[PDB]
């Protein structure tokens, strides 16, 4: 629901009085009214637009006094009745145009990713080489592939290296799955600033108990930023499941070659990382080493602020008016939405380290029929 | 999300309708209560996983409760009425086959079959 | 339940009333917030039910509590000014005796016995 | 300068246009990149300028590169094409002369000087 | 930021206006270039911050360079001109006034003062 607010302070109060014949005919009231009022919207999860106007006063009252037959008037700590009015604006600035645009163009996380080796075709593989070369060796024992040299060491290091791979595609899926979370990827952008100032002459600053003259100074600044979310679409994702069959096997590959010798290697998860495997496998070819992603809505927030200081001019007054200087400043803040064309980026997932682990697995040299 | 309250019919579709209220939430849980003159009506409902066997797919279990207590009167002790149900399958399968299961079971429950079962019936 | 919205009256009948609302829920218990210039709101609700025992009776207990605290200023420290008051009583009494006896409570309790407290006289 | 985006037109004059976009800046350095459903292009500027020698030419070059490369399918891997132009002179040179220069070897180079260049024919 | 040229005009108010181009800019440092056929036209800006101390005030810095550098000729070898201010105040101190400061400076000097303090007067 879109509600408007109205809340207002007091910045300062003064009296200001006239004698005649001995008597206070007019002894009126001065009042400076701290002003403000928002406009926002709640009880709707999604950002919602919002603007503030704000404006503050700062006085230091008038001083001393006249006199007169039978009569007199006085303002001490009296704030001049110029602050009754208290109309300001902020200063003309070049104006903005498609802004949410370039943000949306700049802001583009796409950028290359690191290139698929050739095994990764073969990646679905793995679980029966390993499987059939284990059996057939424990058949006829270590005897066979000597020929190719091979045995019991380079196979628990090739599958050793495999599950070490697995861990690091499977945290880095967990890491993918978090980020889809918390409204995605965030980034912002810095849009300029603008400063401009000015100057102004002869402001009436007192219309009663005398007349006051002021000068006055005005300053402008504006600044203007954008920020969007860019978050994967859904589906995209990579495979998210959990892993503690890994820490068995390595438990198991602790025994050495002589428990493997033993009953022990029948206890090795096959169908858990064929399962996997393929579906890492299926999903990386599917893809390209990317995620793909899709831009929210597009904001831009644009405060501005001003102030107005004055300084008292003393060549027209009255000799007992003494002081008067005071100084106001007006704020604004907003708050927009604003949507751009559809567009994806695409966002690499493993690079370099992640993909070199298992490029040089030793068996690859048995030719494939033996195992096939 | 289920509504503030929930309807409980004992004796089937007949009548005797009584009414729970939320009181406690957490945890993808929930559980209703209502207190009588002579006896005190409950509901639970829970949700989880099961802890993962390092050749296993996983699992996803669904369950739902009544419990009925009856106070303590003359010199015999309070006890305690319950029946609940629970639901089990992969994670991730498919939900119009899951769900087709188990309205059999319902629909095979019944007053005849319930008066087999406390008769000590297999 | 209780309404998403707490109301007290400060000052009783005819007095001046403010407004909270729920925060968060969990284990049977339910508080909410106001934020105030000077000082600030705070309401809780709990439930809680005694440990079972061989043999002796079983009782449950209901809290709510007010409590409102006023930030420090210059030399004096934050203070708070807190009361709250629970109903004990056992599993399957009846209702209406205990709303019965509460009421009596909220009846006795007023204006000028609350001075007369203050007062320090038993 | 260089603008947000970097046209090129692949197969010369009046081929497919693409708009690069830009992605990168540091050092007097800019890369512009875009990605693509079966490729990606690729387009960098740099420039540097030689260290002093006591007794030497001071001189610059700058550097421009086009690359281009093409995703893996099936056994085949990936392979990218490029091809970059540097431009060296002193310091303090006459730039129009320099143009002149460059304009002469980017009108040597032709699509039939390409089809002959790649035959190897030297 | 200010833009990405800067016009200097050599000789004060009278002409000769230079249009230099922004090159970089790294960590609120930014400098702009531009080639001449006899000469090199550069200029910087820079902020920064001094090294923090336990317990003295921090200053602001703030650095404007103008520099150039004839080419050259004949026997005569390679030589350069620069011209720049520097502002130091203290972190938050009123702008308006440092404003004045550094500005009742660049009043002050003028061609006449130049030609006197070219000729090692004080
Ligand atoms: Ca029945
Ligand atoms: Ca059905």
């Amino acid at each position: 629901m879109a509600r408007i607010r109205n809340r207002s302070s007091i910045a300062s109060s003064g009296m200001s009085t006239f004698y005649l014949f001995g008597t206070p005919i007019v002894n009126e009231e001065i009042i400076v009214r701290n002003t403000e009022w928002c406009s926002d919207v709640i009880g709707n999860p999604g950002d919602n637009p919002l603007d503030i106007h704000k404006q503050e006063w700062t006085i230091k009252p008038l001083s001393g006094q006249i006199i007169f037959g039978s009569g007199t008037y006085r303002s001490l700590q009296c704030p001049p009745e110029y602050c009754r009015g208290a109309s300001l604006s902020h200063l003309s600035l070049p104006s903005q145009s498609g802004l949410g645009t370039t943000a949306l163009a700049r802001t583009n996380p796409s950028r290359p990713a690191f290139n698929l080796p050739a095994f990764i075709g073969e990646l679905r593989d793995l679980p029966r080489m390993f499987k059939i070369a284990g059996d057939t060796m424990l058949r006829k024992g270590a005897n066979a592939f000597l020929s190719y040299q091979f045995g019991w060491k380079p196979l628990i290091s090739d599958i050793s290296k495999a599950l070490d791979f697995s861990a690091t595609v499977r945290t880095r899926s967990d890491e993918w799955h978090r980020l889809y979370s918390n409204g995605g990827l965030k980034r912002r952008i810095n849009l300029g600033v603008d400063i401009e100032q000015k100057k102004e002459n002869d402001v009436v600053l007192h219309s009663s108990n005398g007349f006051v003259v002021a000068s006055h100074t005005v300053i402008t600044v504006r600044k203007t930023w954008a920020t969007v979310r860019w978050r994967p679409d859904a589906g995209s994702l990579p495979p998210i499941t959990k892993s503690s069959s890994e820490k068995h096997a390595r438990a198991l590959l602790g025994l050495g070659v002589g428990g493997l010798i033993e009953g022990a290697w029948q206890l090795m998860p096959w169908s858990w990382m064929v399962d996997w495997f393929g579906n890492v496998g299926t999903f990386l070819q599917a893809s390209n080493n990317t995620i793909g992603a899709s831009p929210g809505l597009v904001n831009i927030m644009t405060t501005t602020t001003t102030n107005h200081q004055f300084s008292v001019k003393r060549d027209l007054s009255d000799g007992w008016i003494k002081g008067g200087d005071c100084s106001a400043t007006v704020t604004s803040k907003a708050r927009s939405q604003s949507s751009g064309p559809t567009i994806t980026a695409s966002i690499p997932n493993l690079s370099g380290r992640q993909l070199s682990i298992l490029g040089a697995l030793g068996i690859q040299r048995v030719p494939r029929h033996l195992l096939r | 999300a289920l509504g503030d309250t929930l309807t409980i019919t004992l004796g089937g579709s007949g009548g005797t309708a009584k009414v729970l209220r939320k009181i406690n939430q957490d945890g993808y849980t929930s559980e209703y209560y209502l207190p009588e003159t002579s006896s005190s009506f409950r509901a639970k409902v829970r949700h989880t996983k099961e802890s993962v066997k390092p050749n296993q797919v996983q699992y996803e279990r669904h369950n739902v409760e009544f419990t009925e207590t009856v106070y303590a009167s003359g010199s015999t002790p309070e006890f305690v009425r319950q029946a609940y149900v629970v639901i089990r399958h992969k994670v991730g399968d498919v939900s119009a086959t899951v769900s087709d299961l188990g309205e059999a079971l319902s629909f095979y429950l019944n007053e005849a079959l319930y008066g087999k079962l406390i008769g000590w019936e297999s």
